[PDB]
């Protein structure tokens, strides 16, 4: 019937045919090319201009463009107020500096060194400049709401972290430990609480959606085109804690110790507990899948994705947690063994069992086999 | 009187009348355009003008005369057009035709290298013409009544002579400037060019300034940069803070038109490309069908094209920019170089593509703003963020122009005038997002939205109105109406349902348009807890506007908004309508009212297409059965009369006045408790049969479902059911010497409260029994079919009564006894 | 005087504030031990928590606040393990309970009673309200157990305050009110003496209290000072403190000048009373000054403030007061009327030509960048034609 | 409403008839001498058709009145005037109007 009819390309209107040709255009050739301005744009703001001329006597020196750039973002962040408004400047300015700090046959080891020394640098061209600090500001302003702002702010944290930068670590434990606030743990703790886990109503109403077929064309409207409803954060689960392992990495005992126990503030909050809570939420999610699939014969392609998502977050989750224990750090490895962690195991234990055989029971499967 | 120049030194009244002069523009702020005109005849054109060309006067009182003119003559036309500026409509003419990336020459080969002089040239974006009125004080007062009289317009001032005295003071400020007298123009470097410079940024903002204006601000910028073909520009000349950030608000001007002036050119090019395209698919066509059938795979293969939607048609035909075999992409390559050849123009356009004066709007952009940081550490913040703003626009031109482009929109010449008409209407409508909602605004704001319905292209460009969020700025003022000062009552009932209204249609226009309108449900529903008061359309109404008989949007409706609904009827259930309690209705303890609409939304949540949607059944049940309170006081389980002694009752309260209203009809009869408890009790029974499950889920044998169907029957008794259809309804009939004895339909039983009765017993209990059959049948249906067919005579064929009874038997009754 | 379980915004708030006090006076700030007997001060109100037959958990004056009644301990369990003996010591002792760790049972010495929760009060889901009474009971509940959270310095300081302030500030209206409408003629004033010295310089020390921070200050620092000034402006106001104010002005303002006060109090409490009145305006602007909640308030009597704006005791005063409440409040922009709107410009008129009535008539005009077309047109109307 | 006193002479012999144009030039005070409105502050003539109503009564019989080139002085009571409304922000209710005209021509 429908493909019967013909619906051909030069029996439109003009104007309409324009729209859809503009539409297509900005899909397929606009977005997809790629320009590299980044790496210029933080060279060209870092390069100062005529120190020679004003030859300053005192040794503190006005700030250079990025430095200024920096310093407004910081303020913006300071800025007392109920909630943090969105700001696609920030964003844009927090997404350059992230890509600005690139972290690129066997590579040879003088390579490989000067690969280090090059990531090193590029961060060092934001944390000289009070990006650890701004960082820090954002998350705590952010009062743990969701959104673009802390997902930039979180990524370009991870940007300067990355590697275990033991400078940044420096500053940004420094920077918390003389201010005293409350409300970066406090935003942090509202977030990890705000993050999703595997739902199985959102997975079947999923698949009754798919599953419906609209009468129309495709090209006309969406045709069942929707985003993921079942943990459609995970990337921003991901690297909230994968932000929160960067800061403990290389076996930092203050830090580590710091995100148990805050002692100057008036408040603590246990951020090692936190996470143990969002891994046992997550466990009990997968232990839902599996017993949702446990008596099909197969597990289809959508189901597969939704494990490898579940299964990639709870990775991450845990080499958060040994980065938090190992050194190791004798009061965290205390606190998770008071903690609800032995029953997120005990429940990991049962899925892993159930699961491989099941999955080593069909080929097919192979690739989920290896991840789980 | 004085000489206003003795305030250089008279300095109490020196800042007494700059403190008036900000009251002046205070008082005609934010589009108040008939005490802009007032304010003419207090500061006439005259003055304002002597004002602007005088040397003499003190720096705070030339800023405030600058600022006045602009308040009283161009704020509006400004703020209209800045409104409009961030849009591109580009009708297709031949001057959009003619439109091209860079100018015609031979520098390069990607179009001369030399860009061509930023807002400078065709442009054929659509935008709405200034309307201003003469300041005239002698003419007849209008006598029409109050409010009803059209919007006045910004009063007049000549605008040519305006321009050319603006031109000539940036000039004369230029020069002296360079010159470094020891006595500027109003005390200050600063005093002397932040007004003229305002001046200047809100003309061109407004479009005022010609060809040949527009070279002479660019060549005052930068002498070198934008020659064509003092010797300072105005960028190097070493002044304050608050100047450049003039400056950046001219620079941002002309970084937009650049933009604009792409959006334009990728538009042109677009058609003659898609005329091309058509061109050769209907020659392929032609060819296609005269061969007669080489081979059928070969046929079939050819043929899918044609068979898919003309989106995907146009994606596969573009899909050639990293190369593609004929097969793939049928499109020749000749014409392919086309498009190749404009996407290298466009990059080298954006600067994409690859001395130490800049030579382009870019490059001077991009090393101003590195220079101004690099001399000074910056203390403004607005500054600040302008100039990053700025190189920001100047790094990233290409995504820039991504992030425009959904915001362009081409149209056909036949459509330019209707366009324009409802770009005039948004304005309006724009416009009165920063005032505070009046009788004036009200009427307005009515009328607008009138004339956009009425408006042919509100319907064949929904996804015009979409880019330009015409739904978000009717939403925005619908909920500004609603939260101000909420508590007391609903304002202006008659703007909410005609921005309601408005929304409904639009969410009914087209599916887009319906998941538009639905990613804001939340917020509808956070703004629906206070209803009832408007009588007619309100945010719950559009809510279920945004998700009615769609299967994709019902399935993504999210559980914590179905908890938001069953907690606002629970409230409803729990507390009496203060509304009615202030109007005098006995207070009875709940708000059936409330209730049913609450109700009528669940019902819209979860049955779609005539087809239960079991995910939000299920979810709706579990919620009502967790919060009891929502069933009524009638299924309350410790002291619940039940559901047929319910309806009983509030049949006896409707046949008693003063326990059914004020008993002390400006609405439908006011509103009868008896009438509202009915029908609440049959919302709430056809809610509770539409979750119902389906009969192949039964078959199928479910455990939810059995499980569901269980719970409903538990609720609601057979018995009670078939006693609700049993109960007698009034009858016209003729009396008082053949006068016409009808019931109140409002205030009565009605067939409509039996229908739900009947919708709930089919879809949860069935009739599978012979004996239940006939005994329905005669203790319910029968009755009511005889009294219908008695109904037949010409007296009373046509009552309300007679045509309910018709609609209740042919939607429920007859088709149940069809089906058993 | 009754103990309630509450989660609201009280958390915030100095009405939840307490003070434990070892019965011990030296050493009394030691470290707090499992079993050691203690009372429990309401900051605030100075009352403590105790236990009455007549009416159960309450909180007491300190007269009533003997030990049997108001001495309380906390307890790691609920077990019958009080017959372990306990000895205070000379020291700060060993460190038992810890800030947010620990779970603390509280348990009346006397009685042995646990502290807990009344039973649901019915009809709950009507009330709309999750305000539970805390009672003492026997058995009590497995979640009796409490969690012991710090509060700032600058938080308790305030709450202390607030409760000097209250006592103060209600001894001088019972003053007031005392000789009200008795007028004294010739002789002496008949009633209660005023605390003038020390209500003046509690008024100047709450005006340096709520001092704004210097525009000079770095960003930084200026923001943490403009929150610190906001809590302790909404701490105030919760307590009610803006309230006590208003009333102390109208019971002030029932006289028209300082004769006429001396008329009912004496010369020698009159000679004060303009210093009095000024400072009381001073503090309310200082109270209310750019806090929107404090503003609001005034969107139900605002009539009370424009009524005062002729009084030439404190014109200047009452001028800040209501441009405080115009430049933050939109709702009193909603509520402005054209007597108000007439009554400023005849401040205007009668006063001279000061800037400032100006700024207030800009202020009515618009705020956040949102106008007002009623109040543009009725200033348009009432002010330019005269000329 | 309204009463006419000359300025200065005009031809004497040209009067402006219904349906016709006058072009004037004209300065509007209050009774007490505060001016409100002038178009030769905008330095354009004013155009109005005699009998459409464009304008004032005391305009409409004054200029009728008047004859073209020349000046006279126009003093309009309330009534004629905008009367107790009154034109908010720049006429006083109940205000009378004095106005200086001059007839520039009839087309």
């Amino acid at each position: 019937v429908a493909c019967f009819r013909m619906t051909p390309l030069y029996n439109l209107p003009t104007h309409r045919a324009c729209n859809m040709f503009l539409e297509s255009y900005k899909a397929s050739w606009i977005l997809t090319e790629d320009h590299s301005f980044e790496d210029r744009m933080i060279d060209d703001l870092s390069k100062a201009g005529e120190q020679e001329e004003e030859e300053e006597e005192v040794e503190e020196k006005k700030p250079d463009p990025l430095h200024q750039l920096v310093l407004h973002f910081s303020r913006t962040a300071l800025t007392e107020k109920s909630k943090l408004d969105e700001d696609y400047l920030y964003m844009a300015y927090a997404d350059i500096m992230a890509k600005s700090c690139h972290l690129e046959v066997e590579v040879s080891f003088e390579e490989k060194e000067m690969e280090k020394q090059r990531l090193l640098y590029q961060q060092s061209r934001l944390h000289n400049r009070g990006a650890a600090e701004m960082v820090l500001q954002m998350i705590s302003a952010c009062k743990g709401e969701t959104g673009a702002m802390v997902s930039s702010t979180l990524k370009l944290g991870i940007s300067i972290l990355n590697g275990g930068n033991a400078e940044v670590q420096q500053k940004m434990l420094d920077y918390l430990k003389d201010k005293k606030e409350v409300g970066f743990f406090q935003s942090i703790q509202a977030l990890m609480q705000t993050c999703s886990v595997l739902d199985l109503n959102a997975f079947e109403r999923q698949n009754k959606a798919e599953g419906l077929g609209m009468v129309n064309e495709d090209g006309t409207v969406i045709n069942r085109q929707n985003g993921e409803k079942v943990m459609a954060d995970d990337e921003f689960t991901q690297d909230l804690f994968r932000f929160l392992q960067l800061l403990c990495e290389g076996h930092n005992n203050d830090f580590q110790n710091y995100l148990r126990t805050q002692t100057g503030n008036t408040t603590t909050i246990n951020i090692i507990i936190c996470t143990v809570d969002y891994l046992l939420r997550l466990q009990e999610s997968i232990s839902d899948f599996y017993w949702y699939y446990s008596g099909k014969d197969v597990i289809e392609e959508q189901g597969k994705r939704n494990f490898s998502k579940a299964m990639s977050v709870a990775k991450q989750v845990f080499n958060s947690l040994t980065e938090y224990i190992q050194g190791p750090c004798t009061g965290n490895q205390q606190s998770l063994a008071h903690s609800r962690l032995w029953d997120a195991v005990v429940g990991f234990l049962h899925v892993f069992a159930h699961m491989m055989m099941k999955l080593a029971q069909d080929s097919s499967q192979i690739e989920l086999l290896k991840e789980l | 009187c004085m000489d206003i120049l003795e305030l250089s030194e008279r300095l109490d009244l020196q800042r007494f009348h700059s403190h008036t002069l900000s009251l002046y523009r205070s008082v005609c702020a934010l589009g108040n355009n008939r005490v802009a005109h007032a304010l003419c005849s207090h500061v006439d054109q005259a003055q304002l003008l002597h004002a602007l060309e005088d040397a003499r006067l003190p720096g705070p009182l030339r800023a405030g005369y600058y600022d006045l003119l602009i308040s009283i003559h161009l704020e509006s036309a400004c703020r209209s057009r800045r409104s409009m500026l961030s849009e591109y409509i580009v009708p297709l003419t031949p001057e959009t035709r003619a439109i091209t990336l860079f100018p015609p020459g031979r520098s390069a080969e990607d179009g001369p290298r030399r860009h061509g002089l930023p807002g400078v040239g065709v442009t054929t974006s659509l935008r709405p013409p200034h309307h201003f009125s003469p300041p005239c004080f002698v003419v007849a007062l209008p006598a029409a009544g109050a409010t009803e009289a059209p919007a006045r317009l910004s009063p007049a001032i000549p605008l040519e002579a305006l321009r050319d005295k603006a031109l000539r003071m940036l000039g004369e400020a230029v020069r002296d400037g360079g010159q470094h007298a020891r006595d500027p123009v109003g005390g200050s470097v600063e005093f002397q060019f932040v007004p003229v410079l305002k001046l200047v940024s809100t003309l061109l903002v407004m479009g005022v300034f010609s060809d040949e204006d527009v070279k002479q601000i660019l060549k005052m910028i930068e002498p070198e940069v934008f020659r064509e073909e003092l010797e300072e520009g105005l960028l190097q000349m070493k002044l304050p803070e608050s100047v450049k950030l003039q400056m950046c608000h001219l620079l941002e001007y002309f970084c937009d038109q650049e933009l604009q002036h792409r959006v334009e050119s990728l538009a042109a090019f677009a058609e003659c490309y898609v005329d091309k395209m058509q061109g050769n698919q209907r020659g392929r066509y032609g060819l296609l069908m005269k061969a007669f059938t080489m081979s059928a795979a070969e046929t079939a293969r050819r043929t899918r094209e044609f068979r898919s939607p003309p989106q995907e048609q146009i994606n596969m035909l573009l899909h050639f920019k990293n190369g593609a075999d004929e097969e793939e992409c049928p499109l020749p390559e000749e014409i392919r170089q086309e498009l190749v050849n404009f996407h290298q123009d466009l990059l080298a356009h954006c600067g994409i593509q690859l001395e130490h004066k800049p030579q382009s709007l870019q490059e001077l952009v991009s090393h101003t703003v590195v220079r101004w940081a690099q001399e000074d550490f910056v203390q403004s913040p607005e500054l600040v963020r302008a100039m990053f703003s700025l190189l920001h626009r100047q790094y990233d031109g290409l995504g820039e122009l991504l992030r425009a482009l959904p915001r362009a929109y081409t149209i056909s010449v036949s459509s330019v005038e209707d366009t324009m008409s409802l770009l005039e209407c948004l304005g309006q409508i724009r416009s009165l997002l920063i005032v505070q909602m009046g009788p004036q605004e009200e009427n307005l704001m009515i009328q607008s939205i009138g004339n956009i319905m009425n408006n042919k292209v509100f319907y064949q460009h929904p996804n015009l109105m979409r880019a330009l969020g015409m739904h978000e700025t009717v939403m925005e003022v619908m909920v500004n109406v609603l939260g101000g000062g909420e508590s007391k009552e609903i304002r202006f009932p008659k703007m909410v349902t005609s921005c309601c209204r408005f929304l409904c249609y639009f969410c009914r226009i087209s599916r887009q348009n319906q998941r538009s309108m639905f990613d804001h449900l939340s917020y509808l529903l956070e703004n629906s807890g206070i209803g009832l008061g408007m009588q007619g359309s309100t945010p719950l109404d559009v809510a279920a506007a945004s998700v009615i008989d769609n299967n994709e949007l019902a399935l993504a409706l999210q559980e914590q908004d179905l908890e938001k609904v069953v907690s606002y009827l629970a409230g409803c259930g729990l507390q009496s309508c203060p509304m009615l309690l202030a109007k005098g209705y006995p207070d009875i303890g709940w708000n059936p009212c409330g209730g049913e609409r609450y109700l009528d939304f669940l019902r819209f949540a979860v049955f779609v297409n005539g087809e239960s949607v079991e995910e939000n059944a299920n979810v709706v049940v579990r919620l009502l059965i967790r919060k009891p309170e929502c069933f009524g006081p009638a299924l309350r389980g410790e002291g619940g009369s039940g559901l047929l002694a319910a309806i009983e009752e509030a049949i006896r309260i409707s046949e008693d006045p003063a326990r059914d209203g004020p008993g002390v009809p400006p609405e439908e009869n006011r509103v009868h408790l008896g009438h509202a408890i009915m029908s609440f009790y049959a919302a709430l029974i056809d809610l509770l049969g539409r979750c119902a499950p389906e009969t192949h889920l039964i078959q199928a044998g479910k455990g939810e479902a059995l499980r569901i169907r269980a719970i409903l029957r538990s609720l609601v008794p057979l018995d009670d059911l078939v006693g609700i259809i049993s109960l007698p309804l009034q009858i016209p009939t003729l009396g008082k010497d053949g006068a016409l004895v009808q019931p109140k339909m409002s205030a009565s039983f009605v067939p409509d409260h039996k229908a739900s009765m009947v919708l709930f017993l089919d879809r949860v209990y069935g009739i599978e029994n012979q004996d239940f059959l006939l005994h329905v049948l005669d203790v319910g249906f029968l009755p009511d079919m005889r009294a219908a067919a008695s109904l037949d005579t010409a007296t009373f064929s046509t009552t309300e009564m007679a045509l309910a009874l018709n609609r209740y038997l042919c939607l429920a009754v007859l088709p149940l006894i069809t089906k058993c | 005087r009754l103990v309630y379980y509450e989660g609201g915004p009280v958390c915030t708030h100095a009405r939840s504030l307490w003070r434990l006090e070892p019965l011990r006076i030296s050493w009394s700030g030691s470290h707090l031990r499992w079993g050691q007997p203690l009372r429990i001060r309401h900051v605030t109100t100075g009352r403590y928590l105790g236990l009455t037959e007549d009416q159960g958990l309450v909180v007491v004056d300190a007269s009533k606040a003997h030990t049997k009644a108001t001495s309380f301990c906390f307890r790691i369990s609920k077990e019958k393990l009080d017959v372990a003996p306990k000895r205070d010591v000379e020291g700060m002792g060993p460190p038992e309970i810890k800030y947010g760790e620990s779970l603390c049972f509280v348990q009346h010495v006397a009685s042995g009673l646990w502290l807990t929760y009344a039973a649901p009060d019915p009809k709950a889901l009507r009330l709309g309200v999750l305000k539970k009474k805390a009672m003492l009971h026997q058995e009590g509940h497995m979640d009796d157990a409490l969690s012991l959270t710090r509060c700032q310095q600058e938080e308790s300081q305030a709450a202390r305050m607030i409760y000097s302030t209250a006592g103060l500030y209600n001894q001088f209206i019972k003053g007031l009110d005392s000789f009200s409408g008795k007028p004294r003629g010739s002789g002496p004033p008949a009633g209660s003496a005023l605390p003038i010295e020390g209500v003046i310089l509690s008024l100047q020390d709450l005006i340096g209290y709520f001092e704004p921070p210097s525009e000079e200050l770095q960003h930084e620092e200026k923001q943490t000072k403009l929150r610190s000034l906001r809590n302790r402006q909404s701490l105030f106001q919760e307590e009610g403190m803006l309230s006590l104010v208003l009333n102390c002005i109208d019971r002030l303002n029932v006289y028209t000048t300082a004769a006429h006060f001396a008329e009912f109090a004496g010369e020698e409490a009159a000679e004060s009373w303009k210093e009095i009145v000024n400072l009381l305006y001073e503090l309310l602007a200082s109270l209310i000054r750019g806090n929107r909640t404090n503003c609001a308030l005034f969107s139900t009597n605002l009539d009370w403030l424009v009524s005062k704006l002729d009084r030439l005791e404190a014109s200047s005063g009452i001028l800040e007061v209501l441009y405080c409440v115009l430049i933050e409040s939109p709702e009193v922009l909603n509520i402005i009327q054209e007597n108000h709107i007439k009554s400023i410009i005849s401040l205007l008129d009668k006063h001279g030509r000061n800037h400032k009535v100006l700024d207030v008539l800009c202020s009515l005009c618009v705020c956040n960048g949102v106008a007002v077309r009623s109040n543009q047109d009725l200033i348009t109307e009432n002010l330019l034609p005269g000329r | 409403g309204v009463q006419v006193e000359t300025i200065s002479p005009g031809d004497g012999r040209t009067f402006p008839k219904r349906g016709q144009t006058c072009v004037v030039h004209y300065t509007g005070m209050l009774e007490d001498g505060k001016k409100f409105d002038s178009s030769r502050d905008r330095n354009k003539p004013f155009k109005f058709t005699l009998g459409k109503q464009e304008v004032i009564r005391g305009w409409e019989e004054g200029v009728a009145q008047m004859s073209v080139g020349q000046r006279a002085k126009l003093i309009i009571s309330s009534d004629y005037a905008y009367g107790a409304t009154g034109h908010p922000g720049i006429i006083p209710p109940h205000a009378t109007l004095v106005f200086d005209v001059e007839l520039l021509k009839l087309e």
